[PDB]
């Protein structure tokens, strides 16, 4: 026999609950990934962002090491 | 803990399957038979129908009139119906006019005559229900559902088949479909209440001894069904109340994911303003639903079949200017089940269940409906233990995948009838079946 | 939360009766003068406090600063500066 | 903030003798500096009432409290807008300073509250 | 191919996420694809095909 | 039914000007908004005529003022117009907002409104800043030269950035050039988003300065607060005329009237007065980039009202503690706007980060303590 | 033309593999080709056309 029902309420905020939003830490995870991608894409021509990020990645990085020859550079 | 449910076979293979109950004083015997609608071609779709009109129109022995007089000697009621996958025919009674009633059954469905002027006197009588089951809104919106949802194929036929099959339903045909779909080892008599086994069993003995058996004897639940999204719109700015179902397809009697689904159905729920404890369930599309007056109702249901299912909500509301919102509400609410469900909404449906799935069996009758209902698509009772078992072992990870497997992004049929000018179009309900921030 | 007129969302209203009377019919500036001192008296000395207090301290804070300032750069406040910097 | 916030808080300082002794003085002067009475307010009359809530609270109000705010709120309107005091019977005397409101309001929150506790309960 | 679909597509976050990868890919690539096109076609006419003589 | 409710284009004016319920109750700091209606249309019809008047060219900008000044008929008129409307902007801004601070028009229902608001300030602020720059003359090179180099704070592409700004390594004309064409954008888009947080607002209304509902008892826009606003509109033109017939430099700097010379540096270099607080502000910090977050987060930390503001009534009439409150605040706002302008000496530096400490205080700590007191004490004495 | 339960025929147009995983992954690799190129052309849109705003070639002598 049973006298009452068990149960506990869990902490809360704003109407979200650990159990939820430990639901969607990976969906974080998954924007923060796209936002990353999506920003470095879109200064990928600034050229401080080739000298130190983009050259520096291993066998793709020389993608982004380019030198104007000397003889065709007016400046 | 319930009385065991005892399970014996003739030769023939006709199951009896019985549930006493020396509490009661009536007892529901009845005959549960694993065939209906879907049994049919689209030449003769309506026969399985029509045959329980013709069923009760006299046997070999007793007339039309004869058969009334027995029955209402025998002091109770028989009942029958036809669903798409199941028929049945039973008979309500006191304890100990189970000899009569067992009796009736068998000579009503081994012994009907079938004379042609029963079969035409009946075909207007059920041209007839075709102009009124119109007013059955519920009824009328599942069959368009089932209609768009499997469209040209067994399931998506309706019961009562089309105009033109029942001008030419003919004895031949009708005869033809008993003698190829009600046989001994697609059938179970069920006894539930004042009932016992093995008084039934020698009365089965007697009774339906003389029935045919198939040819080739598959498992009692043995059944290809392809969904297809889509829609159908009955405007009708004249009724006062839309009514709207919304449905994916579901799962099978035999799925792994049968549980699965009833918790995933268990945590929408149902909602009904004019129940005065809805407003405060705990389901959070009963929240949004009452705080904004959006529906007179929703129900969800799950509804399973031999080899596919539907799993939906039917929705109906008088708010016709925030339709969209109830719909809106509605699916975001099932997008939930795929992104966001945890141990605190699946423990809570758990829990409903354990209890509903036990609950529902209140009288004879819905026992005895449990017992054929569950030998005919699971060929076992399962026990409430083992129910108890499978419920258990639904985890909040279970239902998320489920949900993602068969909810997230997929085709919904939608049927919606009255004034629905505000349900959009396909492409935006569906487009509410996934989250772009997800 | 705000409405139109005919449904502003006012709760409903009953038992008020309103009264007034035409522009051409009234004097605009009746009592402007007992008004004009009186009253701009009894609503100014209630306030007083809440103006002259911080006034009257970010003024003074302001005057000690800019005398200290102006004393440091002088001849006399030389060591005193050195000592700041 | 919630009015249950306040009452309760409001609560916990009424028990303690040392914090009564030491606040209700200050709270009474504080009410009278305030002086909403003098506009012919009654405290409850200022709560902020453009929420879900306190709509919900006001629509439970009996019809004739119903009737004496809004006359209230338009009286008190007109003698903002005049610049002018209430005098006499119109200025809210300390015993006319009732909680008219506060009872149906910490029913709605009460409920609602209790509705986000329960929305977050775990089966054991 | 479920596989596929589960992993890339059917959460909006990893979709997007795949778009935008892939467009910093084709970005990258078909920059270079086009450069060396059009040198090919443009073959003996543009200054790094005369510079050698200077 | 009427014309200006049945057609569509005309009941949008309708709705706003004309049958618009507002509260009956609005006293004089209500009309601050229709003022600063006012001040964009004047600074948008004064404006317009200078660019046709103005050269954006580096080696003639400065000189394109001065034909102003000398050659165009009322150019003097049109140019003093514009800078001093520019200061009016601010005065009738601060005002507005300090007006919605003492009354609450921050908290719900209309949170929206504020929070737009919010934008609209930070704009006005850019707004008025590139304007500066464009006589060319020192204050606004080195205005431009300093503030500019605030961006280089930003870690590891401040430099950058800074240089894609000014278009080449040192203001110069590629600035100049492309100050004129966003000053004369961005009032378009500062006069959009003053449209937004006015159809933002309409949902609730207009608080009134007693902090209940207007529900009960509403007055058309039109004619009541038409004509209201007629009085402080000829109060403003006449603060207007003063300055601008009678004194037009006096909220000025002289500095700017001496052409930019990249080489000499003026002897100091203080922003236009309204700027000053935050300017304040930010040299309290030692840290550069601390400095300009400080700087930032001085505007953006108004956003945080809704929500540190604790209070069970809205606005500060009943209020007396917080009255005092805000009175301290206002006038720490306006010793933050002196401090802007003393040398970097002692005693101003320690007084300066006082003052800073206790702006934010307010935001963070005071208003949240204070509110939730005065709610306790409005119980408790009134029981 | 009477009954509303026959579904009119769909058969000219309806995919018999249209509840498959393969079926919707290629719908959305059309709509992600498109995001796909989208993304790639506004970069390239924003980065060629924002670029006026760096120093200019007779500014960079
Ligand atoms: C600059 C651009 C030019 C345009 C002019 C617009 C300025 C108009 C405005 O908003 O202020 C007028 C405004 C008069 O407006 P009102 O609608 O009659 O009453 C508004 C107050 O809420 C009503 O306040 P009150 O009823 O409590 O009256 C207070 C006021 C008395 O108000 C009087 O006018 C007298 O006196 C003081 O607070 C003075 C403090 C003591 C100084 C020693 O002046 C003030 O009340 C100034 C108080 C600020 C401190
Ligand atoms: C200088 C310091 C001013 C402090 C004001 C304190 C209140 C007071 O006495 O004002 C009179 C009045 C008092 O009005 P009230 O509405 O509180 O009271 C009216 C009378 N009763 C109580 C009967 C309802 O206050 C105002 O009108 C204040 C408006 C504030 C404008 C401030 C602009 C500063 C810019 C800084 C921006 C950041
Ligand atoms: C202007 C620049 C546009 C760049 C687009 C960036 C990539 C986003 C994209 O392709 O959208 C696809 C996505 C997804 O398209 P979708 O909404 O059809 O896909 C949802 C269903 N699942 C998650 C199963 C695929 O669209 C958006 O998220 C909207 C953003 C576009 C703006
Ligand atoms: C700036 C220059 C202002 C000059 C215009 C003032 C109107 C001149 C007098 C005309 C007048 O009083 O008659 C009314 C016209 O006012 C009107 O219809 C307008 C009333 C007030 C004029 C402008 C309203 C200002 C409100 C906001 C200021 C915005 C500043 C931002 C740019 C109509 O009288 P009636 O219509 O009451 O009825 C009366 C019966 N017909
Ligand atoms: C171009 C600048 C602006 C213009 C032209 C403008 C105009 C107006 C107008 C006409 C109104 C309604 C009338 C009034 O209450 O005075 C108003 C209300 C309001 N404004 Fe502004 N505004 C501007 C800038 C701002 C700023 C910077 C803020 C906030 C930081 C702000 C916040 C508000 C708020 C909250 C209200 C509602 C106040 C209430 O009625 O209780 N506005 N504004
Ligand atoms: C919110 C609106 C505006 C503000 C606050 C504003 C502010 C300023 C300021 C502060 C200056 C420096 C004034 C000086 O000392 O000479 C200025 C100059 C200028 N503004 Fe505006 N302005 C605004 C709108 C406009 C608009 C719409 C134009 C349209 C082109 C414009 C064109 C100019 C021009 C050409 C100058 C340089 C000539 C001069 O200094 O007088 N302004 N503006
Ligand atoms: C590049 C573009 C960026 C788009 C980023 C979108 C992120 C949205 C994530 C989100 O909605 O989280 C919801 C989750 C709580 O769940 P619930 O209350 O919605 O069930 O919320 C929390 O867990 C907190
Ligand atoms: C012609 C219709 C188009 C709608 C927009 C035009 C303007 C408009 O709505 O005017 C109104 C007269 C308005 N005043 C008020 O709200 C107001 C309300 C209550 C009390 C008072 N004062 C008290 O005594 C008021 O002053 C105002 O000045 O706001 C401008 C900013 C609006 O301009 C724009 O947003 C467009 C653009 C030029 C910024
Ligand atoms: C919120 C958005 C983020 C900030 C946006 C960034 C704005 C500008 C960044 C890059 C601009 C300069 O970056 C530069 O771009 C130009 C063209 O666009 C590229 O230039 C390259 O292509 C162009 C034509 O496409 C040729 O004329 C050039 O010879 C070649 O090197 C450089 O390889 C890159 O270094």
């Amino acid at each position: 026999y049973v006298k009452k029902p068990s149960y506990k309420i869990v902490p809360h905020f704003l109407g979200f609950n650990i159990p939820t939003v430990s639901k969607w830490i990976p969906i974080f995870g998954i924007w923060g990934a796209a936002a990353g991608i999506g920003a470095l894409f879109l200064i990928e021509g600034v050229p401080r962002t080739r000298q130190d990020i983009l050259s520096k990645i291993p066998i793709i990085g020389e993608h982004w090491i380019r030198e104007i020859p000397a003889s065709d550079n007016p400046f | 803990v319930s009385p065991k449910t005892r399970t014996s076979n003739l030769k023939n293979g006709l199951t009896i399957a019985s549930e006493s109950n020396p509490l009661v004083q009536t007892a529901t015997v009845g005959v549960w038979i694993d065939a209906g609608s879907r049994n049919e071609n689209a030449y003769n779709n309506g026969t399985a129908h029509f045959f329980e009109h013709l069923a009760f129109k006299g046997t070999d022995k007793r007339s039309q009139h004869q058969l009334e007089l027995d029955i209402e000697n025998m002091g109770g009621h028989l009942n029958a119906y036809t669903s798409r996958e199941s028929t049945v025919y039973y008979a309500k009674s006191f304890k100990d006019d189970v000899p009569k009633s067992v009796e009736i059954l068998a000579d009503i469905l081994q012994h009907s005559k079938l004379a042609e002027s029963a079969i035409d006197r009946e075909r207007e009588v059920i041209t007839r229900e075709l102009e009124e089951v119109n007013k059955q809104y519920e009824e009328v919106v599942f069959d368009h559902l089932h209609a768009t949802a499997f469209m040209n194929q067994p399931l998506g036929r309706t019961i009562l088949g089309p105009r033109e099959n029942i001008q030419t339903i003919t004895n031949t045909e009708l005869r033809k479909f008993i003698t190829e779909n009600y046989t001994a080892d697609r059938m179970v008599l069920v006894g539930a209440g004042a009932v016992d086994h093995d008084a039934l069993v020698e009365l089965a003995e007697k009774y339906f001894s003389h029935l045919p058996s198939s040819q080739s004897p598959v498992p009692l639940g043995t059944p290809i069904p392809n969904f297809v999204g889509s829609e159908v719109r009955l405007r009708d700015d004249t009724m006062p109340v839309a009514h709207i179902a919304i449905a994916v397809e579901g799962v099978s009697w035999t799925s792994e994911d049968y549980y699965t689904a009833l918790v995933a159905q268990a945590i929408i729920g149902n909602y009904d303003r004019a129940v005065g404890t809805s407003r405060h369930q705990g389901s959070r599309l009963s929240n949004i639903v009452s705080e904004n007056n959006l529906a007179n109702s929703f129900q969800s249901f799950s509804t399973s079949y031999s080899d596919t299912g539907l799993w939906g909500i039917y929705l109906t509301s008088e708010n016709t200017t925030q339709i969209d919102d109830l719909v809106h509400f509605t699916l975001k609410e099932w997008n939930r089940l795929s992104t966001s469900v945890s141990n605190l909404q699946v423990e809570r449906a758990k829990s409903q269940l354990k209890a509903g799935l036990l609950l529902s069996l209140d009288g004879t009758t819905y026992v005895a409906e449990d017992i054929g209902r569950q030998l005919t698509t699971l060929g076992r009772r399962v026990t409430p233990a083992e129910v108890e078992a499978k419920l258990e072992a639904v985890t909040e990870h279970d239902v998320r995948a489920w949900a993602q497997k068969t909810l997230y992004d997929k085709d919904i049929a939608l049927v919606g009838l009255g004034p629905i000018e505000g349900l959009y179009d396909y492409n935006r309900i569906r487009n509410d079946m996934s989250m772009m921030r997800w | 939360y705000m409405g139109w007129w005919g449904h502003m969302g006012s709760p409903p209203q009953k038992g008020i009766a309103g009264y007034t009377i035409s522009p051409f019919a009234a004097r605009p500036f009746a009592g402007v003068v007992h008004a004009a001192i009186f009253n701009t008296f009894r609503r100014t000395k209630n306030q007083a406090l809440f103006v002259i207090l911080p006034v009257s301290f970010f003024y003074y804070v302001w005057t000690q600063a800019s005398e200290k300032n102006e004393w440091l750069y002088t001849k006399a406040g030389r060591h005193e500066l050195a000592k700041a910097l | 903030a919630s009015i249950t916030s306040v009452v309760k808080t409001s609560e916990l300082i009424l028990k303690s003798p040392l914090l009564s002794k030491i606040v209700v003085p200050l709270a009474k002067t504080y009410v009278k500096f305030s002086g909403y009475r003098q506009l012919g307010f009654k405290m409850n009359d200022l709560i902020i009432e453009e929420t879900p809530n306190m709509q919900l609270a006001l629509r439970r109000l009996p019809p004739t409290e119903s009737y004496d705010r809004v006359y209230r709120l338009i009286r008190a309107t007109q003698f903002s807008l005049s610049h002018k005091l209430a005098t006499g019977n119109d200025i809210t005397k300390p015993e006319e300073d009732d909680h008219y409101l506060i009872p149906y309001i910490l029913d709605v929150e009460a409920e609602a509250f209790e509705k986000d506790a329960l929305d977050n309960l775990e089966v054991v | 191919a479920t596989t596929f679909y589960n992993v890339f597509v059917k959460r909006n976050s990893a979709f997007v996420a795949t778009i935008l990868a892939s467009a910093f890919v084709f970005d990258m690539t078909f920059e270079t694809a086009i450069d060396n096109f059009w040198d090919r076609i443009n073959a003996g006419k543009q200054w790094k095909d005369i510079r050698h003589k200077y | 039914m009427a014309l200006r409710k049945k057609n569509s284009l005309l009941n949008m004016a309708n709705s706003y000007v004309l049958d618009s319920p507002q509260p009956s109750n609005l006293n004089y700091f209500w009309n601050f908004g229709s003022l600063l209606a006012l001040c964009l249309v004047i600074q948008l019809a004064t404006g317009i005529t200078l660019a046709m008047h103005y050269t954006s060219h580096a080696s003639l900008a400065f000189d394109s003022v001065e034909h102003i000044m000398r050659d165009v008929n009322f150019g003097w008129f049109i140019r003093y117009a514009h800078a001093n409307t520019a200061s009016f902007f601010f005065i009738c801004i601060y005002a507005h907002m300090g007006r919605n601070i003492y009354y609450g028009s921050y908290k719900t229902p209309r949170v929206l409104p504020w929070s737009i608001g919010v934008i609209i300030f930070l704009l006005l602020i850019i707004t008025a800043f590139m304007g500066y720059v464009l006589v060319f003359g020192q204050m606004s090179l080195w205005g431009a030269t300093v503030i500019c180099n605030l961006v280089s704070a930003i870690p590891w592409l401040g430099e950058d950035i800074v240089h894609f700004l000014w278009g080449g390594f040192s203001v110069g004309n590629p600035t100049l050039q492309r100050f004129f064409a966003l000053h004369y954008l961005m009032p378009f888009v500062l006069a959009v988003f003053a449209l937004l947080h006015l159809i933002a607002l309409h949902t609730a209304g207009s608080s009134n300065p007693l902090g209940i509902t207007s529900n009960v008892d509403k007055l058309s826009m039109h004619p009541y607060y038409s004509f209201k606003d007629l009085i402080t509109v000829f109060a403003f033109l006449l603060m207007f005329t003063l300055f601008v017939f009678f004194s037009p430099d006096k909220l000025g700097h002289p500095d700017n009237y001496i052409p930019a010379n990249p080489m000499v540096t003026p002897a100091s270099i203080v922003p236009e007065w309204y700027l000053l607080p935050f300017y304040a502000i930010l040299r309290a910090i030692p840290d550069k980039l601390g400095g300009v977050i400080a700087m930032v987060a001085a505007i953006l930390i108004l956003l945080i009202l809704p929500i540190v503001d604790r209070s069970i009534i809205r606005g500060n009439a009943f209020k007396p503690i917080s009255k005092l409150l805000f009175g301290f605040f206002i006038c720490n706002f306006l010793l933050l706007g002196v401090l802007g302008q003393v040398h970097i000496e002692p005693p101003f530096i320690v007084l300066g980060q006082i003052c800073t400490i206790f702006y934010f205080s307010y935001f963070l700590i005071l208003l949240p303590m204070v509110s939730t007191i005065e709610n306790i004490f409005f119980y408790i004495g009134s029981l | 033309g009477k009954s509303t339960y026959k579904i009119p025929d769909f058969t000219p147009y309806l995919k018999k593999d249209r509840n498959t995983d393969a079926n919707r992954l290629f719908s959305y690799f059309m709509i992600g080709s498109f995001g796909m190129l989208s993304a790639a052309g506004a970069k390239a849109t924003v980065q060629d056309f924002l670029s006026n705003m760096s120093a200019s070639a007779d500014v960079l002598a």
